[PDB]
């Protein structure tokens, strides 16, 4: 299938209280692979992957010197956005990005993307075209012109294109046993009473990976995503996830009731009902 | 924006008493990012709880993972206590062994 | 494999 390397990062201001936070966060398909965080005791990007420690010290020193130079411009940034929305040097504020790109089977670009937030709101972003950005706002707007006329566009097309595409394809190598996994879900449901004559059933799905995963509840051959709880696929410690859905039945009827469990490790869907 | 965290508590494994396991709190769906987890054995705060899988989603509220390895007892109460701007006070989520 | 992000 296609993969992606994605980086989250995130400055927050403090004021008072000294220096924004600066983090950023590593994944490789849903697995996280490296971390910076500047409150750290000793601030430095570092694996988070068992693969990654392969890499040798001028991984380490390197990227460590750019997240550290990330962190100074993510800083001036949050006194430039200060200025362009007329708001004072007292409050928290929030910068966050997505930086990324996805490539398919082939280990060819599908798509790339640098999307940037303040505040929890859109602020810019590069299109798919790679070529200019969308603006959220007329701040954003000072932004977009100071990143057109410094060739900002190309540059990034250039590290999306070249070296996000060649670093995705390295760390897909170099850690295959673990990324090109597949943990097959185990599922099983649980039942619970309700007032007034009627059940939930959960259906559970534990220790799969990718994170990818559809759980459905039918009667019949129904499909009821119109009576259905859920939860969004969740991370559970071991670099695996898992997953519940759960619908409300008559009580003694729970019997015609079949949760189904789709996932790519799995060579069919799994099937099940409620064990009494 | 303001958003309050949607707090979830999970063993990895099924739990069974005697058993080495993972508990985990999930802390999703907030915002502002600044926010205190703390995992509760028995009322007292777990002193060894790593924090991980930290991202966003497309509308920017954020999510991140505490977790900790744990061996369950029939007696042991577990939970997760969070702190955040959007909250008076601190919601504690208790780990629901049958749910 | 991070970038260098400009200023805003």
């Amino acid at each position: 299938g296609p993969h992606s390397l994605r980086y989250f990062v995130t400055a927050v201001s403090r004021p008072g209280l000294g220096e924004p936070r600066y983090m950023e966060v590593g994944y490789v398909d849903d697995t996280e692979f490296v971390r910076f965080d500047s409150d750290a005791e000793n601030p430095r990007y570092e694996p988070r992957a068992r693969w990654m420690e392969q890499e040798g010290p001028e991984y380490w020193e390197r990227e460590t010197q750019k997240a550290k130079g990330n962190e100074q411009s993510f800083r001036v940034d949050l006194r430039t956005l200060l200025g362009y929305y007329n708001q004072s040097k007292g409050g928290s504020h929030t910068i966050q990005v997505i930086s990324g790109c996805e490539v398919g089977s082939d280990g060819r670009l599908l798509r790339g993307y640098q999307q940037y937030a303040y505040d929890g709101c859109d602020y810019i972003a590069l299109n798919e075209d790679l070529k200019t950005w969308t603006a959220a706002d007329m701040a954003a707007l000072i932004t977009k012109h100071k990143w057109e006329q410094a060739g900002e566009a190309e540059r990034l097309r250039a590290y999306l294109e070249g070296t996000c595409v060649e670093w995705l394809r390295r760390y897909l190598k170099n850690g295959n046993a673990t990324l090109l996994r597949t943990d097959s879900p185990k599922a099983h449901v649980t039942h619970h009473s309700r007032p007034e004559d009627k059940v939930t059933l959960r259906c559970w799905a534990l220790g799969f990976y990718p994170a990818d995963i559809t759980l459905t509840w039918q009667l019949n051959g129904e499909e009821l995503i119109q009576d259905m709880e859920l939860v969004e696929t969740r991370p559970a410690g071991d670099g695996t996830f898992q997953k519940w859905a759960s619908v409300v039945v008559p009580l003694g009827k729970e019997q015609y009731y079949t949760c189904h469990v789709y996932h790519q490790g799995l060579p069919e869907p799994l099937t099940l009902r409620w064990e009494p | 924006i303001q958003k309050t965290p949607q707090i979830q508590v999970y063993s990895r494994h099924p739990p069974e008493n005697g058993k080495p396991n993972i508990l985990n709190c999930y802390v999703t769906q907030f915002h502002p990012p600044h926010i205190e987890i703390q995992m509760l054995k028995n009322g007292k705060k777990i002193p060894k709880v790593e924090m991980s899988d930290m991202s966003f989603s497309k509308d920017w509220s954020f999510y991140i993972l505490a977790h900790t390895e744990f061996t369950p007892t029939e007696t042991d109460t577990y939970a997760c206590r969070v702190k955040h701007d959007s909250m008076a006070e601190p919601k504690t989520v208790y780990w629901d062994r049958d749910m | 494999a991070v970038f260098n992000f400009a200023t805003m």
